[PDB]
């Protein structure tokens, strides 16, 4: 789940503008890199594009961490 | 195509839906404001919790009712000051997540039997007709399509009763609705609506009150597929 891992920050990076996968800490809240509800929507989005699966806009809050969102979107 | 408010709000929901007048509507709302100033100041305060009304109810003490149900994981009550003190320092010992509003009183509550006879004189009776936009209140969870309904006693009940927000919300849901476009300054509630359907739009933001917060609202309406009428906007030019 490396690559979904990497995806993910990628993708929650170019919502925020962040440089890359690698300027949000895998270790790193969602709501510590400075996410909000409607950023989180669209964090929402676009994984949901990327992945096609049916995901809820309130997942932030259940797995603030990235890994967990990742291993999570790998079941 | 439908109009919602919520508390004040629904009182510009009438002022839009074709059932009052526009100085009617900017009457009643200013006499109910100066009522509350002149009475219910100093008085209590309002607190949210971020549950539904089974976790709030299943530990509130005495002297606080639900204010309103914002949906399954949102839940604000108005009641005594010290009363709600108490009820923060029970759920902080508890630890979950709260949260205080700076207000001076305590709306939905009893207190607001205190001046119905005032508010009564004020003005009622009012000319309330039809609306022309279908609007579908909250205080009685249902559409209100006749005339007169809407008087003085039917907006001392709703500054009297709770908020069924989150129900209408999923009613809403189920009569087709999906597009909730939020008219507000700020982004209020644009957090439960996303996680009931996760497609809601705020108008403007906190210090953002800039043309380029607008155009974009705008652009975000538009790209969900409704038209819009861009051309107002821009007059015509040259040719390029």
């Amino acid at each position: 789940a490396a690559a979904l891992l990497d995806l993910v920050r990628r993708h929650a990076a170019e919502v925020l503008g962040h440089s890359g996968a690698e300027s949000v800490h895998s270790g790193r809240t969602f709501k510590d890199a400075g996410f909000d509800s409607l950023t989180a929507v669209e964090l929402r989005n676009r994984l949901a594009a990327a992945t096609g699966l049916t995901l809820s806009p309130a997942m932030i809050f259940d797995y603030p961490k990235p890994p967990a969102l990742a291993d999570h979107l790998r079941a | 195509d439908a109009v919602v408010g919520h508390s004040q709000g629904e009182i510009a929901a009438a002022c839009v839906s074709g059932a009052l007048s526009l100085e009617d509507a900017a009457k009643v709302v200013a006499l109910r404001s100066q009522a509350i100033a002149a009475e219910l100041s100093g008085r209590g305060g309002m607190a949210s919790v971020a549950l539904g009304e089974d976790d709030v109810v299943s530990r509130l003490v005495d002297g606080v009712e639900v204010a309103a149900v914002n949906g399954p994981s949102s839940v604000v009550i108005a009641g005594d000051a010290h009363a709600l003190d108490a009820t923060l320092e029970i759920l902080s010992g508890e630890g979950i997540r709260v949260r205080r509003v700076a207000v001076d009183y305590a709306s939905h509550t009893r207190h607001v039997e205190d001046i119905r006879d005032t508010l009564a004189e004020t003005l009622a009776g009012i000319s309330a007709q039809a609306p022309a936009v279908p609007f579908y209140s909250t205080v009685t969870s249902e559409w209100v399509r006749d005339a007169g309904v809407l008087d003085g006693g039917y907006w001392y009940r709703n500054l009297r009763n709770q908020v069924r927000f989150g129900a209408a919300a999923t009613a809403l849901l189920e009569q087709g609705h999906t597009v909730f476009v939020e008219v507000s300054a700020h982004p209020v509630t644009v957090q439960p609506l996303s996680e009931l359907t996760g497609d809601a739009i705020g108008t403007l933001r906190r210090e953002d009150g800039g043309l380029r917060r607008l155009l974009a609202s705008m652009g975000e309406l538009f790209v969900r597929g409704i038209d819009v009428d861009w051309t107002a906007m821009v007059p015509a030019a040259g040719w390029v």
